[PDB]
């Protein structure tokens, strides 16, 4: 079939490749089992300001992704950097929430790389970010005559002067009150300090498995190794970014890693 | 001696290459292939293939 | 005054082991060769820069040094930072508190922390809100300055405080010889050895010899 023949004249042909498939999954994580209070995120009783956004930061918890991305009463859920369908099993390193109102006329320029009265002097997005923002209105929650909300590198609060209000009326439609709150999720090669809700699992060693040491993944032969980890080292590495040893999240020990054994198949006739 | 090294040098850049962005948004392909839907991961993985 | 560092102040960069590789960064440091302001604490604390990274240092065998007031004015109008060491552990706060005119201590806001031959290196860097403060709690021998001989130094804390900090300003226990040096974006080339310590760091900013190593 790779000669495109019948006639196979006496000699040697690489064929294919014989890579030894991985026996099973493998998923450690550490034991903790806080709630990041996501109450409080979606429903505080006074949302700040453009100008003066909050950024409370959460950490040591898990995220249950799926009860808020089941939220209709939300206006709009758009994941930038990543699909907010795997969030429920990506986890990383941070969190960052900033909860604030704006007018219906603003959701377009909170976007990575956008501009606009409000996208740039009060409130910068990152280029480089990786996350999302929700919104929804809020028309029966702020306006009733709100006149309390004011507006003016990314993320700075720079707290005839350019001091404006909001003319807010319920009668209003793109001139309505609407919440919005954005999160940030800093993908770094760390130890993660919050993960989603998945369950750690058992360890085995000397097969191919599929590791999963709090995010990082790739198949090997988790053999244990007398690689000296200094208290404050996390993962190995070698001559060129190879992993090539962890330090299991669920119990401390230090175990090598090598990909199993793969390699051409010949065939002799 | 130079025969040698010559041929590792070229080795060694190879692999190392595979750590590089190419302008995706990472190299380490699973992140793509674990972060965005198919309909983005096509154009990360595209390019990285490249 | 001033004082030459001679080659002080190479911390673990990340935290990555590694194994004998010469594996080149990109990071902050206290350039080879550079001028601390050895300070005379003698029977002083003035108001010093936080730039980008204070290189701290000290050399004291009582610890008559305290406190660490870092911020951008340091006057309870903006949140402060403030580091104390009572006898067991290490004291952080950020609420505002209107200090007296000399910070010493006798022989809105949200967050609150707790947890000669004393060579104790430093370094306190912020990025992107993570206050950093790397250590390392060290016997050496010698009075005079900062000597020759090469140690490496550990991380020891994180913080995602987020404050505005543009200068700081140490605090003793006022009834001594401790430095101030100053960090920018070098690049070293920090060489490993077999269990994986920091023996050996070259920059190469310095002088051409550096550059083609």
């Amino acid at each position: 079939c790779t000669l495109k023949s019948f006639t196979v004249e006496k000699g040697i042909y690489q064929t294919s490749n014989f890579r030894v498939q991985p026996t099973e999954s493998i998923v450690r994580f550490p034991n903790i089992t806080n709630l990041c209070p996501f109450g409080e995120v979606f429903n505080a009783t006074r949302f700040a300001s453009v100008y003066a956004w909050n950024r409370k930061r959460i950490s040591n918890c898990v995220a249950d992704y799926s009860v808020l991305y089941n939220s209709a009463s939300f206006s709009t859920f758009k994941c930038y950097g990543v699909s907010p369908t795997k969030l429920n099993d990506l986890c990383f390193t941070n969190v960052y929430a900033d909860s604030f109102v704006i007018r219906g006329d603003e959701v377009r320029q909170i976007a990575p790389g956008q501009t606009g009265k409000i996208a740039d002097y009060n409130y910068k997005l990152p280029d480089d970010f990786t996350g999302c923002v929700i919104a929804w209105n809020s028309n029966n929650l702020d306006s009733k005559g709100n006149y309390n909300y004011l507006y003016r590198k990314p993320f700075e609060r720079d707290i005839y002067f350019p001091l404006q209000s909001y003319g807010f009326q319920p009668t209003n439609v793109g001139y309505q009150p609407y919440r919005v709150v954005v999160l940030s999720f800093e993908l770094l090669h760390a130890p993660a300090t919050v993960c989603g809700p998945k369950k750690s699992t058992n360890l085995v060693k000397n097969k191919c498995v599929n590791f999963n040491f709090n995010g990082l993944t790739g198949t090997g032969v988790l053999t244990e190794s007398n690689k000296k980890f200094l208290p404050f080292q996390q993962f190995g590495r070698d001559i060129a970014d190879t992993t090539d040893a962890v330090r299991d999240p669920q119990t401390l020990e230090i175990l090598d890693i090598t990909p199993c054994s793969f390699g051409g198949v010949s065939v002799i006739t | 001696q130079d025969v040698v090294n010559q041929n590792a040098q070229a080795l060694n850049t190879l692999v190392k290459q595979l750590s590089s962005n190419f302008g995706a948004i990472s190299s380490v392909l699973n992140d793509i292939l674990s972060r965005l839907d198919p309909p983005e991961a096509e154009v990360q993985i595209d390019r990285l293939i490249t | 005054a001033y004082t030459n560092s001679f080659t002080r102040g190479v911390y673990y960069p990340d935290k990555v082991f590694r194994s004998s590789v010469l594996h080149s960064t990109q990071d902050l440091f206290l350039p080879f060769f550079s001028n601390v302001t050895w300070f005379h604490a003698i029977h002083d604390n003035p108001v010093l820069p936080f730039n980008d990274g204070v290189y701290f240092a000290s050399t004291e065998k009582s610890n008559i040094i305290r406190g660490w007031i870092f911020g951008t004015t340091l006057d309870s109008k903006t949140q402060s930072l403030l580091i104390v060491n009572n006898a067991t552990n290490v004291v952080i706060k950020v609420c505002e508190f209107q200090f007296c005119n000399d910070p010493f201590l006798g022989v809105n806001c949200t967050f609150e922390y707790v947890s000669f031959k004393n060579l104790r290196e430093f370094v306190f860097k912020n990025i992107d809100g993570y206050f950093k403060i790397y250590s390392k709690h060290t016997p050496i021998n010698l009075v005079r300055d900062l000597p020759q001989g090469f140690s490496a130094l550990e991380p020891l804390v994180d913080l995602p405080i987020g404050i505005n900090i543009t200068r700081f300003q140490t605090l003793l226990a006022l009834h001594a010889a401790y430095y101030v040096g100053y960090l920018q974006p070098r690049t070293f080339l920090l060489k490993y050895n077999e269990n994986g310590t920091i023996t050996d760091a070259v920059d190469c900013a310095l002088d051409p010899l550096s550059e083609t190593k």
